[PDB]
RNA sequence: GACUCGUUCAUACUACAGUGGAUACACCAGAUCCCAUCAGAACUCUGAAGUUAAGCACUGUAAGGCUUGGCUAGUACUGAGGUGGGAGACCGCUCGGGAACACCAGGUGAUGAGUCAG
RNA sequence: CGCAGAUGUCCAAAGACAAGCUCAAAGAGAACAGAAAUCUCUUGUAGACUAAAAGGGGAAAAGCUUGUUUGAUUUCUAUUU
RNA sequence: UUAGAGGACAGGGCCUUGACCUAUUCUCAAACUCCCAAUAGGUAAAAAGGGCGAAAUAACUCAAUUUGU
């Protein structure tokens, strides 16, 4: 009635594995896609096989909501022509998928910028989620109010008319 | 070599009890103190400022000084053929109002009215406490059906 | 996967204080606010409590005794209807007026109102009280500082700074604070939402139009309410419960419920 | 029927369930302004279309935990005496003090100050 | 000349104050990505961290991140080990 | 630190031995602790003092020439 499922947010993530020019180009790609400034993530460790160090920037990501999120999700799902695996849904109620080329989202290619991939992840939830995030009297959500794995698949099929493999 | 520090030998003395960690309550800060009062020194390890020394944990004294957050206490201590008065300065969390005095105060208050009444009727009153003494004789009724006989037990 | 909430988990657990557990009381701010000098005794150090709920604001005077603190004055935001202010009872101005009421009511209870006149229309030693802000975070423009200004406009002395008033991050401008006291910002929002998207104006301020309050007379009703509050601050001179609360059982009753459940399962 | 500030700091916690909305407590509708971020999610400000689904309140689980009695048990241990026993290791007597785990049964709160509606 | 160990150092911040925040780890899920890169979500009484031995203390903090600073300043008493 | 039992990633092609989880089971600690004695310790048990009223002195304290001390 007012326990229907909406989209809480959407996070786009590009892990380049190195710092320097390529990371900045990926950040520019994300900015043109979202009209927002992204931020960077840093390695907590140092791994010799990967060649990365602590406190070193490795990736860039951004989070979106509102009307803007539902259309970026629309584009991404369209590149998948509305088909997802059943393994893509977690047992808490979220899902996600990936893409190989950022051109197919309608962004004009530039010879200098190059090609990049990214990830999509949604975090479905109902309303009343405020009580677990506010400062004053934060509490816990009851178990019935959560979104189970099957509710997530029904929501996907009913909204986007997609099919599960 | 020998190790005689300030907090040596206080592993179990200065530790919190089971499921009773954390800093003190807020009412602890509303306690009333006056000059000459009796007080107990009990170290609270979760406040590291102004802790007492090892020896004095659990002793009782009198107040000789009150400050912004501190109290001076007079405490006896045995040194090898005599007793010395020590002046201990501690902070207010390690201080508790002593309960060693309350029976005397209640006794005085209660005996006041008994004296006033006895003199009002011109009676003879005795107010000193009585030590437990020998018991008087009595006649105890018991049905014969209620006495159970016992005897030593065999070994098993 | 090894379960983490074992029996040994529940045996070793220590629980916080109830009001910390409920997200209401700080308990580091509180004790620093109640404690006084141990040799300055027979002084109580009152505090001025401001709480803002949803659709209302509250003010109080506390005393912090040993078996539970005592309240000496109290005023709620919904009282302002009697003083001529219809709906709008969460404003900056509403909080200021509520803070004024508590001070004026507290002075009259002691019979000191004629000696401490405070300040007139907005532009012995006084009794002192320290501000208790609760859980919220204190940014510039927070409504708790309007209630403080209203209480100081009465006879009370509440110590404070100047950098937390609206528009005063690094320069104190009294004009901005005065405009927010009189509700100019709300009137300007009403003005600007009318030029564009007029239907949103009709929906958003639905009870302002319904109660015949326009954008042009917002300041005057607050200026009149201040005077009426100063004139007379004295507080104005069994329910049915159609639903009923279920009660608890006992040991003997619980056994028969097990008898019945097992018997029903048998066949 | 509800709220604000407290005191005990689990009989007050935890996991699942059932029931409730005159006023109130909430979720909730927005971003011009004070303010805030990658992000009006949070924080801050301005409101009153919708809902008890959730927070919250009361109750229910041969529920876990916690708490109070009974038992374990005069058992384990121990102060004073002995030209007591025994190769010893160890163990009784006289005058006295006295546990713990486990197991069984009941319980799941109480309260200070001040207000609102009716 | 019993047992297991440590000291002759180190820090303009690792000193002072305030605010916001919550940590180890496990599970499920996301292009290259794998046992371990970076992202969300559930659980989480400290299983992390707190210069250096060991012990005590610590969760809207004493831990992490920010902002402003030089109370690591001059003089004197009552006293503890 | 010994041993089986019941459940749902390694293995020789539907079964080893395992791994993981759940309830048990034999035995232990000067430098382990949910609990916790006997013995050994400390303070108190009224007259230079206590109780209950009024008045006076302060440059201290308080919103207070009355608030307190
Ligand atoms: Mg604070
Ligand atoms: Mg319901
Ligand atoms: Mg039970
Ligand atoms: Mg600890
Ligand atoms: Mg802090
Ligand atoms: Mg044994």
């Amino acid at each position: 009635v007012m326990r229907e499922i909406k989209v809480n947010k959407l996070v786009l993530n590009i892990c380049v594995g190195e710092s320097g020019d390529r990371l900045t180009r990926a950040a520019r790609v994300l900015e043109q896609l979202t009209e927002q400034k992204p931020i960077f993530g840093k390695c907590r460790f140092t791994i010799r096989s990967f060649g990365v160090r602590r406190n070193e920037k490795i990736s860039c990501f951004v989070t979106v909501r509102g009307k803007k999120a539902l259309e970026i999700l629309e584009k991404g799902l369209k590149v998948k022509e509305y088909e997802l695996r059943r393994k893509n849904f977690s047992d808490t109620g979220n899902f996600g998928f990936g893409i190989q080329e950022h051109i197919d989202l309608g962004i004009k290619y530039d010879p200098s910028t190059g090609i990049y991939g990214m990830d999509f992840y949604v975090h479905l939830s109902r309303s009343g989620y405020r009580v677990t995030r506010r400062t004053r009297r934060r509490s816990k959500i009851s178990k019935t109010h959560k979104v189970t794995k099957e509710d997530a698949m029904k929501w996907f099929q009913t909204k986007f008319d997609g099919i599960l493999l | 070599g020998k190790s005689r520090g300030k907090r040596s030998g206080t592993r179990y003395k200065f530790s919190k009890k089971f499921r009773k960690h954390g800093e003190c309550t807020a009412n602890k800060y509303l306690e009333k103190l006056n000059y000459g009062d009796y007080v107990d020194i009990v170290c609270d390890s979760t406040q590291q400022k102004g802790m007492p020394f090892n020896y004095y944990h659990g002793k009782t004294g009198k107040i000789f000084h009150i400050t912004k957050r501190g109290v001076g206490v007079l405490v006896n201590k045995r040194v090898k053929h005599r007793i010395e008065q020590k002046k201990v300065c501690v902070r207010i969390e390690h201080v508790r109002k002593s309960r060693c005095n309350e029976d005397f105060l209640l006794r005085k208050i209660k005996n006041a009215e008994l004296i006033k009444e006895a003199k009002l009727k011109n009676e003879h009153i005795n107010i000193k406490r009585k030590t437990e003494g020998p018991k008087p004789a009595a006649m105890i009724k018991v049905p014969p059906s209620k006495i159970i006989t016992i005897e030593p037990l065999p070994f098993y | 996967v090894k379960v983490v909430k074992n029996k040994a988990y529940f045996k070793r657990y220590q629980v916080k204080y109830r009001r910390r557990r409920e997200g209401k009381t700080d308990y580091r701010a509180r004790k620093a606010l109640i404690l006084q000098d141990k040799n300055k005794y027979n002084a109580q150090k009152l505090r001025f409590v401001v709480r803002k709920t949803n659709s209302q604001v509250i003010c109080q005077i506390a005393c912090a005794h040993i078996e539970g603190d005592k309240i000496l004055a109290e005023a709620k935001s919904k009282e302002l209807i009697r003083y001529g202010i219809p709906v709008g009872l969460k404003n900056y101005a509403a909080a200021y007026a509520t803070g004024l009421l508590c001070a004026r009511r507290f002075l009259k209870s002691l019979n000191l109102d004629t000696q401490f006149l405070g300040v007139e229309k907005v532009t012995r030693k006084p009794i002192k009280a320290f501000l208790d802000v609760g859980i919220t975070r204190t940014t510039t423009g927070n409504r708790v500082f309007a209630a403080l200004k209203g209480a100081c406009d009465g006879g009370l002395n509440i110590p404070h700074g100047n950098n937390r008033f609206p528009g005063s991050k690094n320069e104190f401008n009294p004009e901005q604070l005065r405009k927010n006291i009189l509700g100019i910002h709300v009137a300007e929002y009403m003005k600007t939402l009318q030029e564009e998207d007029n239907d949103k104006y009709k929906t958003h301020f639905n009870d302002y139009l319904k109660n015949n309050i326009g954008a042009d007379d917002i300041e005057q009703m607050y200026l009149n309410a201040h005077e009426k509050i100063r004139q007379n601050p004295e507080k104005e001179s069994k329910f049915v419960s159609k639903h009923e609360k279920p009660k608890k059982l006992n040991a003997k009753l619980r056994k028969k419920r097990v008898k019945e459940k097992l018997a029903l399962y048998v066949e």
